[PDB]
């Protein structure tokens, strides 16, 4: 299992992905 | 919004970090 | 949070990513 | 692709669900 600062980096990266989405 | 998407997932992020194993 | 709440609210969330354009 | 995005957001939701409190 990934630890929580693994996942909330990966969180993070998902989070610029849909930021520079367009709708 | 994506924004607001975004921001929305920076705050459960901030909250994942605060959690344990 | 529990983890099942933040669980859940990132679903919420990918539901509404889902919905979005490139 | 925006589904792509959910898809990875699901399966993080999947993972955090096996963290403690």
């Amino acid at each position: 299992t990934a630890s929580p600062h693994a996942l909330a980096n990966r969180l993070r990266q998902l989070a610029y992905r849909v930021r520079s989405l367009s709708s | 919004s994506p924004s607001a998407l975004a921001d929305e997932l920076e705050q459960l992020a901030y909250e994942v970090e605060h959690l344990s194993s």
